[PDB]
């Protein structure tokens, strides 16, 4: 959607601050909830997903499958709390080759893999708040020796607690982040 | 069961139903216009033994909404005979 | 009105909570007290005893047809495959409140016996005739966690305070009184109402971040108080989330397994 | 194909019992349930009325009612009694008392669940079955009360099947109790728009027809089954066995059937020969037929000179050709065609079975709607208004929570039925 | 009685030898 | 794999006693030992059971436990009471007095061990044991309250071995104690926490079944321990013998049990029919499925109209194909979706043997761990709550060491059960 749009020093697909804060997101819920709390850490409304199913229900932008996301900033930087429970996030982006190119963080994986499609990492997250960063253009060569486009779709699954999803060019310092990006 | 009930869970078309329908509805009109015997009621002046009875009798003795609902469709069919 | 809303929540909710109080003081006495003066009485004999139809002019004769189906195939059970009625069995009714029988709090605060009174403010405190620090914990502690299951006032917020004072102070006092304290929980928890449910995953956490080993002795009694938790964490369910975190972060290593056993979808914290 | 088929009285068990016994001497079944037939015709089709077992025994289609035990124990005594599954017995302890209120709402209602619990588990055990037969009589208690209830409850079940019953309406000349009219009237009012098709019996037609047509010496109620049994039997014949033209009960329900709640049939049997003039006469197609429309052949006592078949229906079985079979029909219909009506021309259906009763090489089985058959319905009905306008014997009927709605009903339904069969008995060319 | 097992009744010692050498003549 | 088999009190001694005369018939035992068989395969898994002899006499493996020393004297008269081990018999020199607590804690205590040792001794011939059976019934005293007691020793020593037991569950119209629902609700809780799977017995199905299912005049406790056995003998038929699709008694526990709470099974057999009726009806597999599916056919006294099912096992004996073992299981549930569970597709795990029970050319064993089992002990803490409510009948057991919090901690378990069963009963996807 933003193949249009102006992409350069940062730009949010998620936050929970707006009034509706999924408007360019798909709630598919199965077995869970997905709803904005109040949490006791930050004393702000952050979006907060249950299920016993982490596959069934989870949140996908954009909402239309059809439709497709066109971020060229190489970098996703997630503002999400360790729930102490089963997590996972899937980014879905268009390579040079022009093939759709998955990679996927889970914190249930055991070790690394890739697929002709596929790249499943696991993660390990430490306890209370974290700052997830994910470097699409290095871990897309890394694993595929293929070179980064732009982002078609990002999809966090349930059982979390989100603050803020962002793409930035580069990585920037905790200092050099905004106050309206801070924790 | 009842004609009318009898197609509401049948499975004709709409038009067929109302069919059947009015082909026994025009029997039964046709019926109604033809001559009968007289259904015959109780004589007056009947002895009161045929009506006054025994304790035997109230002991086997084992109805309001049921004639309720007679008189009900039976109203029902002569206002549909008349109409 | 919210004091309108309050009673009216009472008022649907009576006909499964205990017996309401009578008044502020105690029950009624049953035909008590006397007239000033009366009217006498006089009454004379006399006015004194007077103080399927079938229808045989419509129905199906001569109409076998292929397009007929039968009224009742789909009421008749045991006909074929069909071993129950197709409306199915009833609600199982776990889900529903169930009556909650009269609290031993209740007669006891009747009785002048509690040692606390009530202080007026913006939230109404409690006033203690006697420090808590030095109250008979094996006698008294059991006595409010019973209470919890009272909803009408005052009975419901002495209870609840009541025990969040008694658990805030008291130290080594309370764990020798864990093994009597999980019956009370237990009727309460049996009440299936979601403000009781509110009200003792409060009092368990307050209880468990309390004292030492309080988790570790609560430990071995898992098998009472889980299974409302797991029947209600699905249909609230932050808060019993919440009370396992609590649980399980200190009740040592077979909190785990003791909450794997009753609740299956949960995961470690 | 099939038709399961339910005796409901001691008259409906006694003659269900010796259609049974023809039936399975039709098909070569011997009581122990085993087959000796020298046919493969007879193991072609024998699942219409037999059900085969893991055994291999064939135990008949057959639900038996009676509130009274002792024709239970009777029937089960018999010589065919050990053919019949033993749970299709279905019986009370204490009798219908000659009661048509006590059979159909006091003691029938506390058993029919029983017993339609038991149709249900036959009809779903077999495939696919053309319907339901019953045999009862009307005079009675609970072959008139049961026998009516359990008739509505299967149309209440399957209307998809048809209905076939053979009531045996009492005749005053032979009447035996007193309450014909009543059980009659409240039996016909429930079959005329319950039962798909009710044939008629009459005992003074059976006793007569052993004199003219038989001459024997005693006759008595197992020689009167006998002919309501190869009646049923030709009728059903052509589902059993192959045959140049052949029709089933859903054919003659549609033949004979000009408007539903015409559907009262008077029925006939050929040949009826006696055994000092069996070798005297010579049986052929002209004979068969000549005995088919007589009127003392009969074995219902209507007159049929007083009214005129709306519609006819020959059942052939043996070898013959088909166009004397189809001659003998056009030579009736042209001969006394005062008989049948000219707004329905041709009035008769005829079919052709190749397996003849044993013991014939031609017969046959005739079913007659005729605008005479409200003879008996009129004479029941007299007694009825006869026996109601004093309130005679009412009090029993009112006792088991009936009410006197039900007879008016019953009284106004007959004359319904009399009164639309009458419409045609006039002779208009 | 039979007390054959399923295997047992499918799976028989199968002969293609020929029943008939008339035909095979 | 070698089930090893254990019956506690009166009850059980003659259950299992029984039970294994019905073993050694199906697997041609003579009752002095000895094997007359007629089939290779009665002796290819007659170890699972026996044990052989220097001499080839096959000793049951079973363990024969009750404080009255009358009974084994009466198991023993037995007709195969030969049969049994004479060092298995082990008894005391006063009886339970019908006490859960002498049962459990003073009497049953200084037997129990040499209960275990005797169990040992029988466990560690077996290469690789599969689990222990134990017959009881929970409302006598020596069956459950020491029963119980070996239970949980058994589940220390041996935790992964499959343990099942057959609770005869007592009832109050065929109540003969007034002890009942202590001993029941002192052994609830035991079944629950030390027993793989727990399948009960109801005195009130049992005998309904001989009475309607089996049309006996006088049914006899031989006749509801002959129906038990009867399944009890084929719940094991794929493990004592091959079929199509082999099963066990964990892979039935992994099947059966969602939860560990939730091991409480109905009990099903199919066919049951009169004497009368053996040879008309028509064995099928159909019929086998609507028989065990039909509720009256459950010897558990508790209707499964009332509830839902979790999962349902049947296993199915006789040389059959899978059309109707599987396509009815199918088609039961599809047509009473409404009875069974939506987040566990197709309850019924179906497991198919190729021998069949003798005397029998096909059968079925049924095993139900429907939602209305928690109204076997809805009726059992209410009579439990009656009793205790004025303290009744509790001197006895608090005499011999038993404390009154036990007694609430056991209504607390049977509430907790109810309400596990009830959770699951009304919950939804
Ligand atoms: N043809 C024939 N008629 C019978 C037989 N038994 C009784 N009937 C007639 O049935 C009438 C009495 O009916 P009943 O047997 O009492 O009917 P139920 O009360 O329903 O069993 C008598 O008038 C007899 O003429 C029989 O075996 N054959
Ligand atoms: N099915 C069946 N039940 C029995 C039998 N014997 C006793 N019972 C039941 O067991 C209960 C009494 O058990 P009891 O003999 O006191 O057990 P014990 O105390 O361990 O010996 C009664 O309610 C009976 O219904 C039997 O042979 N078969
Ligand atoms: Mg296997």
């Amino acid at each position: 959607m933003f193949h249009n749009s102006y992409q350069a020093g940062f730009l949010s697909i998620l936050y929970s601050i707006g009034s509706k804060p999924l408007q360019i997101w798909d709630s598919q819920v199965r077995n869970g909830h997905v709803k904005r709390v109040t949490d006791e850490d930050i004393q702000s409304s952050v979006l907060e997903i249950m299920g016993s199913n982490v596959s069934t229900c989870y949140i996908v932008c954009p909402a239309n499958p059809k439709q497709t996301l066109g971020i060229k900033l190489p970098f996703l930087v997630m503002i999400i709390k360790n729930m102490k429970k089963y997590f996972s996030f899937e980014v879905t982006i268009l390579d040079d080759k022009n093939m759709r190119r998955r990679f996927r963080a889970s914190n249930y994986q055991s070790t690394t893999k890739v697929k002709p499609f596929i790249c499943t990492m696991p993660m390990r997250l430490d306890e209370g708040w974290n700052q997830i960063q994910f470097n699409l253009s290095d871990f897309t060569r890394r694993a595929y020796g293929t070179n980064y486009v732009e982002t078609l779709r990002v999809q966090v699954h349930a059982n979390c607690r989100i603050r803020r999803l962002y793409f930035s060019d580069r990585l920037y310092a905790e200092e050099e982040l905004p106050p309206e990006f801070k924790l | 069961t009842t004609l009318e009930k009898q197609l509401q869970a049948s499975t004709l078309s709409r038009q067929c139903r109302v069919d059947l329908l009015s082909h026994a509805q025009e029997l039964e009109r046709s019926s109604w216009g033809l001559s009968k015997k007289m259904i015959t009621l109780p004589d007056i002046k009947l002895p009161p033994a045929t009506t006054m009875s025994t304790d035997n009798s109230v002991k086997r003795s084992v109805n309001k909404e049921r004639a309720q609902e007679y008189t009900a469709r039976k109203q029902e069919k002569e206002d549909m005979i008349s109409s | 009105t919210f004091s309108q809303l309050e009673r009216e929540k009472l008022r649907k909710d009576r006909d499964v909570l205990p017996p309401l109080s009578e008044g502020p003081f105690g029950p009624f006495p049953k035909n008590w007290h006397q007239k000033e003066r009366d009217a006498s009485k006089a009454t004379v004999s006399t006015s004194a005893s007077a103080s399927s139809i079938l229808i045989g002019h419509t129905g199906t004769g001569g109409m076998a047809v292929s397009t007929f189906k039968g009224t009742g195939c789909a009421i008749t059970s045991l006909s074929g495959g069909r071993f129950g009625d197709p409306a199915g069995p009833g609600k199982a009714g776990a889900y529903s409140k169930q009556r909650v029988p009269p609290t031993d709090f209740r007669h006891h605060y009747e009785r002048s016996d509690l040692p606390l009174s009530i202080q007026h403010s913006a939230k109404r405190s409690l006033l203690w005739k006697v420090e808590v620090s030095k109250l008979d914990y094996h006698h008294y502690l059991p006595i409010f966690f019973d209470g919890l299951r009272e909803l009408e006032e005052p009975f419901s917020f002495l209870a609840y305070q009541g025990s969040m004072d008694l658990l805030e102070g008291g130290g080594a006092k309370i764990l020798p009184t864990v093994p009597q304290l999980i019956m009370p929980l237990k009727t309460a928890l049996n009440s299936r109402h979601p403000d009781v449910l509110r009200k003792v995953f409060h009092v368990i956490q307050k209880l468990v971040v309390s004292g030492d080993h309080i988790g570790e002795a609560l430990v071995p009694y898992y098998r009472q108080l889980l299974p409302v938790f797991n029947l209600f964490m699905n249909r609230l369910s932050s808060i019993i989330n919440d009370t396992l975190y609590l649980l399980e972060r200190y009740g040592g290593p077979d909190a785990y397994i003791n909450i794997k056993y009753m609740v299956p979808t949960y995961e470690s914290c | 194909r099939e038709i399961v088929s339910c005796q409901a009285g001691q008259c409906g068990n006694q003659i269900g019992s010796k259609f049974w016994e023809v039936i399975s001497d039709e098909h070569g079944v011997d009581p122990t349930g085993t087959y000796q037939g020298d046919s493969d015709l007879q193991l072609e089709r024998i699942n219409v009325y037999f059900d085969e077992s893991s055994g291999g025994r064939y135990v008949p289609r057959a639900v038996l009612m009676d509130l009274e035990p002792g024709t239970m124990d009777s029937v089960r005594a018999g010589p065919y009694g050990q053919l019949f599954r033993p749970d299709n017995f279905i019986f009370g302890q204490s009798g219908a008392g000659n009661n048509w209120a006590k059979g159909h709402y006091t003691e029938g209602a506390e058993l029919i669940d029983s017993v339609l619990d038991v149709c249900r588990k036959e009809a779903e055990s077999c495939d696919c079955l053309q319907g339901f037969q019953l045999s009862h009589s009307l005079g009675g208690g609970t072959g008139s009360g049961m026998g009516t209830l359990l008739i509505s409850k299967l149309r209440e079940e399957y209307p998809d099947r048809i209905m076939m019953t053979f009531s045996v309406i009492p005749s005053p000349r032979v009447s035996d109790t007193v309450v014909e009219p009543y059980n009659t009237t409240l039996s016909v009012h429930q079959l005329v728009e319950n039962s798909d098709e009710s044939m008629c019996i009459d005992n003074e037609a059976l006793y007569d027809i052993c004199f003219r047509t038989l001459k024997l010496t005693t006759p008595t109620f197992g020689d009167l089954n006998h002919l309501v049994a190869a009646v049923m039997s030709g009728v059903t014949c052509c589902l059993r066995f192959p045959g140049q033209l052949n029709s089933d009960l859903r054919k003659l329900a549609v033949n004979l059937v000009p408007f539903p709640r015409l559907h009262f049939f008077m029925m006939g049997f050929a040949p009826l020969t006696s055994r000092g003039s069996q070798q005297y006469r010579g049986l052929s197609v002209a004979e068969l037929t000549q005995q088919m429309f007589d009127a003392k052949n009969m074995m219902q006592a209507a007159d049929p000179r007083h009214g005129r078949y709306l519609t006819a229906s020959a059942l052939f079985r043996g070898r013959m050709s088909t166009k004397e079979v189809d001659e003998q029909m056009l030579n009736v219909q042209n001969k006394n065609s005062s008989y049948f009506i000219e707004w329905i021309p041709n009035n008769i259906k005829s079919s052709i079975c190749d397996i003849p009763p044993k013991g014939l090489k031609m017969s046959v089985t005739f079913i007659g709607n005729n605008t005479c058959i409200q003879e008996m319905f009129r004479r029941v009905g007299e007694q009825f208004t006869g026996m109601f306008r004093r309130k005679a014997f009412l009090h029993w009927y009112t006792g088991e929570g009936m009410d006197e709605m039900e007879f008016t009903e019953a009284e106004s339904n007959m004359n319904d039925l009399v009164s639309e069969y009458q419409q045609y008995q006039d002779a208009t060319v | 009685r039979d007390d054959r097992t399923i295997y047992q009744v499918d799976y028989t010692p199968k002969d293609r030898s020929v029943k008939n050498m008339a035909g095979l003549a």
